[PDB]
């Protein structure tokens, strides 16, 4: 019995099929819900009844470094979606000590591209059609 | 040694009936058509009890029925007026008989029924008045009341006082307690063993002593009034021959005390309104012999009271509150035992028993309305925890790993019972200080 | 008669509490800097109370029975380890690791105990030469205790025993009207005057009827 | 008489009956509430009136580290909840010396996952059904 | 604080700690510069990596930092070609308690119901390690499954 | 200023109470309780050419009542019900009670003058029952010191 | 406070059921998924010159329905098509009903009364269908406990 | 719900390595099976005939 020491190099993307690479420093990624779990309804007198949420979109951001091969294939299929209509890829994450997920998602929005004196960074906005943290990878759970 | 009881048991009401129809010492019933199937005459005491107890608004979902060796029953006419077709009901080893004499004096009465002698085993001894019946080594007899004026009494070579320790041992999970003896013996005996296990007894006399001036008297009331029991007594002409018993717990079996609700007005089918005066009913509040009056065309308990002169229902919500806080606390630690995770004796431990004791027994009576909470004076009245510290248990505790001194206090939220006013009529009406006090 | 533990003897204890986790855990001697001596033999640590930072206002004011006045100020006391030989960078973890297992802390930190334990720094590993031979392993750290100090005032204020009160009321009908008004320890406003009869409590009586109507 | 020093490691959380454990350094919790105790109306010519508050919720905070393994408790909850529509589970706080607190309350928002060089943190949101702070641990009140 | 905790089976408790240990490299000789940077991309190439850092094991690199080269004097003669780094690894630590504190085995509590008609009423409730509240009582009657058989409409209406 | 303090204790909404037919109602929504008006006003004016004025007292004073309660409310059914009930019966008074905690009261019999609009979302919705008031004198009962 | 918990178990959307000639509705829109209201209020009033006042029972119980749906969804096929069917061959009515997850019920007949407004721009639309209920008494089944 | 579980490299035995082979991956489902048949139990009456009113 040895518990896992986080290693940040066994955090998997992989996005239709392929593993992404070519992340930037620091954040690799970042995993964002949209809307609250319950919505609380609260009477004159203190009467409380709850709703259940039915929308559980999310949003996951990507670091990746400009040079990034990876770019090319995003690039590619954001403007091929935008003729055919076709826009959901699987997504799947994996955790080295966390949290993974596992659903469908799209490319959302186009990130900002800037040029300068050293390697920059971009920072894709994947929307994710489910946002459902799972336990798999916890060491006991 | 007493065992725990748990919720199913709460409801469940025990009466200790005589009878060889089982060999075991205990049996549960969800109808009468059970214990027909089991050889009960119809009209017999049990099945009478068992079709009060299921005939209630409040009805419990399941009966249990004790046993008491049985030697002889009686049919007795003795002090009765007879101008109708007398007619007895009679179970014979799982073969129901019914019997039929016509019409004359209860005397002439008791002598005819010696007829029934034909198609056996048992056997019938007419004595004038009543009529003994006896049966054989290995016959079974079950006699009910049929729709003449008389009274089935059975006799035993047992007693109470040492009948019950069989049937506790054999199973706990019942809470009222009733039985068909009604000798004073008999029932001081009940209510001392019930005291003692934390049970409810009930019973209904017929002594007209209820009734007696409060001057004086002695009966069983009284008795049980100067030893200062919690039976829950009442006073009713039937109750020989019908055992209103099961009436009375038909009317409180299924409602829980968290709602604070009281006994006072509700009605009991079977039951037969009080006849005597007012002065009889004055004579009979002294004694805490509740009483069924019948009052504008309906029938209507009055005030439930115990031996002691407590209420019922203050005693029925502190057994509640036992039992639930006891089932709730172990749920919680064989659950924290399923795993591997057991309560340790730590101050990073004992504190969830108060979220624990708050879920299951105190909130639930706090919503329901049975527990009084708000503010006084400088007093308020919310329910308080108070648990120990490590450093406070004796070691001699520490070592028999057990756990004192945990504390719990509550207000009761009675209900309302009578009402007074003082109206006026006048043919006209008549200081202007109009300042602030 | 209502005694208490002054700041000598909190800060006192507090250093021995620390001193037998370290020897319980590691298993290496223990040696404080109060006083000096020839340098042990085996592994062993220095404990030393390197600074002390006060917090500015007190938090609590406990009065005496006779109105002596009781202060008590929240601290922090920082002790700075170190480990001589063997394996010191293990050694002291140890000892971190220490503060987070239940039972062990119950022996010297109970609860209730006027000292507590707060964070802890980094762990540097060092090699010292000695005699210009051979590189000697040690190891240093800053360990950050809470703590309450309680002191004792040097005496008090008199009662108030008489309060006299003059008043003026100006009015225009005339001149002002001048009266005083008096309080003393034992004197009621009103003496022992009963007051009004209260509303008695009607005795419990039998009633034949849920609700009667009498006009 | 020893008056007690502030400990940080006997402020206890307990919920749903078991205790949790594995935060973040600083700061273990925060309780806040959502409203204001009274609502005082005021007239032209200076009548005052107030309306006491009877909406009582509150929101804790709970930091933990992302290697927890009470993360995994806590997603397993918030999805089952989704489903079955119970949500209500009792919680317990405790104070070393300072307020306690003991009411039911449910989680409320997903926290914001992030994954980078080094062990992070996640930040649960848990809705209080009742916050009234106690003064139980308080020596002398 | 601690990650998690483990509780063996007699109760014994062992605690994790999340650490950062920090490892300072320095290449002596040759080309030191060229040497420290293959063994910062190292940890780059999966098959490499997994020999010595297979999944599951208690430590795992984070970072790493700049990389500087040095020329030191010897003997006032020469200049001697040197690197220096520093690479951050991250680790849990795991520790085993020195004892267990006493089950609890017996519960007492004193219930006192404040009431208007009387004297408070004290009752006493108590649990024990294998009573169950009730016994072995069977319970109510279970609502029985239907045999399996055979039926001739798909649609049945009987009065 | 304090020497104008109009309520003395807070006003707490809870001490309104409301009773139809006998029972207590509860489950009400977030902001307003309920609302009582009148339909006509009090007195007429009819003025004439030259000025000449004079004034007729009104003899309509039916009002009508709000009562807001949350959609999973329980009280929906026995509204729900009882307008059943009426509709082929033809039983439609029913006495309506409110306590003017701090304010004015009202005591009169009142029947169901239409059902609302039930809505379903994804939050939880809203009822507003009409409950027409035969009578709607407002009573300052509650209120001490009316001389 | 925890004493006035008026659902025990959260209110979920997803089990309101709708089934118009005995298959399930889907596809709907964002806000609101039904509403449901009468036309005519329960009873009238004839009030006298003197105060004297009598009523009477209605006997229009009519009400209308109205059903979102996104202009993507395919139910509007069905609904497209059933108009057109019931203008020629003149078979309007249809079997309408409503489950009452934590609420009214409603079970009851209904036709197409009018067809929403279509409109196409760069956000999917929306549509509300008037489902003109012939009895429009809201069922208090669902609840449990209504004595 | 669905639930799929795959093996990790250190689990897989080195003969497995060797032949280029995967073992033990493991689904689970559940179906949902339809109706058929269905019982009825219609009563005619005349005319129509406890009062508890209390939260179970």
């Amino acid at each position: 019995l040895t518990l896992q020491a986080y290693d940040p190099a066994k955090v998997l993307v992989f996005i239709g099929g392929q593993r992404v690479s070519g992340f930037a420093a620091d954040t690799k990624i970042v995993i964002t819900r949209n809307n609250d779990n319950i919505s609380v309804h609260a009477g004159v007198d203190g009467e409380i009844s709850n709703a259940l949420s039915r929308d559980n979109t999310g949003v996951m951001t990507l670091s990746l470094q400009n040079t990034a091969k990876w770019n090319g294939y995003l690039a590619q299929w954001q403007r091929q979606a935008n003729v055919t209509g076709l826009i959901y890829l699987p997504v799947q994450v994996e955790g080295s000590q966390g949290l993974s997920l596992n659903t469908i998602g799209w490319i959302q929005k186009q990130p900002d591209l800037s040029y300068g004196t050293e390697v920059g960074q971009m920072d894709w906005e994947i929307g994710v059609l489910d946002a459902w943290l799972s336990p798999d990878q916890i060491q006991g759970i | 040694g007493t065992q725990p009881i748990d919720t199913v048991g709460f409801e469940t009401p025990m009466f200790l009936a005589m009878h060889g129809n089982f060999p075991e010492r205990i049996r549960f019933y969800v109808s009468t058509a059970g214990m027909v199937a089991d050889g009960f005459a119809v009209g017999s005491p049990a099945y009478q009890f068992a079709t009060n107890a299921f005939a209630g608004n409040f009805a419990p979902q399941r009966v249990a029925i004790g046993r008491m060796s049985i030697d002889s029953s009686k049919v007795d006419f003795t002090g009765t007026t007879n101008t109708e077709q007398v007619v007895v009901n009679i179970t014979l080893n799982k073969v129901v008989k019914a019997v039929k004499i016509n019409v004359n004096t209860p005397a002439q009465i008791a002598t005819a029924l010696a007829d029934a002698v034909t198609a056996d085993k048992a056997t019938a001894v007419a004595t004038g008045t009543y009529v003994t019946v006896t049966a054989v080594s290995p016959n079974v007899v079950s006699v009910g009341k049929g729709a003449g004026v008389y009274k089935i009494v059975n006799e035993s070579s047992e007693t109470v006082a040492t009948v019950l320790p069989s049937v506790i041992a054999e199973n706990h999970n019942w809470y009222f307690l009733a039985t068909e003896a009604r000798s004073d013996a008999d029932i001081v005996a009940a209510a001392e063993f019930a005291k003692a296990n934390y049970k409810l007894h009930i019973y209904n006399s017929t002594d007209v002593d209820a009734y007696a001036p409060e001057n004086s008297a002695a009966s069983v009331f009284d008795t049980l009034k100067s030893l200062s029991y919690d039976s829950l007594g009442t006073s009713d002409a039937g109750a020989d021959v019908d055992f209103t018993e099961g009436s009375v717990i038909g009317a409180m079996a299924a409602n829980d005390p968290s709602y604070g609700d009281s006994l006072h007005l509700k009605t009991m089918p079977g039951m037969v309104p009080f006849a005597g005066s007012d002065t009889q009913r004055s004579n009979a509040w002294s004694r805490n012999a509740n009483i069924y009056r019948g009052l504008y065309g309906g029938g209507s308990y009055i005030e439930g009271k115990t031996s002691s002169g407590q209420y019922v229902d203050v005693i029925r919500f502190s057994h509640w509150v036992k039992f639930r806080m006891e089932e709730s606390v172990f749920a919680y630690m064989k659950r924290r035992s399923d795993m591997g995770l057991s309560m340790k004796m730590s101050d990073e431990d004992l504190p969830v028993l108060k979220s624990v004791l708050m879920n299951n027994p105190i909130n639930i009576g706090i919503r329901n309305g049975g527990i009084l909470t708000g503010y006084d004076n400088k007093v308020s009245y919310d329910p308080t925890i108070i648990i120990p510290k490590r450093a406070n248990i004796p070691t001699n505790d520490l070592a028999a790993r057990i756990l004192r001194d945990v504390k719990v206090e509550l207000v009761y939220n009675n209900s309302l019972h009578y009402v007074k006013i003082r109206a006026s009529v006048v043919l006209d009406r008549p200081s202007t200080n109009a300042q602030t006090p | 008669p209502l005694d208490f533990t002054n700041s000598d003897v909190v800060m006192g204890a507090l250093t021995k509490a620390v001193g037998r986790l370290c020897l319980d855990v590691t298993g290496y001697d223990v040696v404080e800097a109060d006083e000096t001596i020839p340098k042990p033999e085996g592994p062993y640590i220095l404990v030393d109370l390197s600074l002390l930072t006060p917090l500015d206002w007190a938090t609590n004011e406990v009065v005496d029975e006779d109105g002596v006045v009781h202060t008590a100020h929240n601290y922090t006391a920082s002790y700075t380890l170190t480990a001589y030989r063997g394996k010191p960078h293990w050694a002291l973890s140890r000892v971190h690791q220490a503060f987070g297992l239940p039972f062990l802390r119950e022996k010297y930190f109970p609860t209730g105990s006027p000292y507590a334990y707060s964070s802890t720094s980094n762990i540097a590993r060092m090699r010292v030469p000695l005699n210009q031979q051979m590189f000697e392993n040690r190891a240093r750290t800053i360990v950050t205790f809470n703590a309450t100090f309680v002191e004792k005032d040097l005496g008090t204020f008199e009662d108030i025993e008489h309060i006299i009160i003059g008043i003026d009321v100006d009015n225009p009908s005339g001149p002002p009207i001048g009266i005083g008004a008096d309080y003393d320890k034992g004197v009621k406003p009103g003496g022992d005057d009963p007051g009004l009869p209260p509303k008695p409590n009607p005795p419990i009586v039998y009633h034949d009827a849920i609700a009667q109507v009498c006009m």
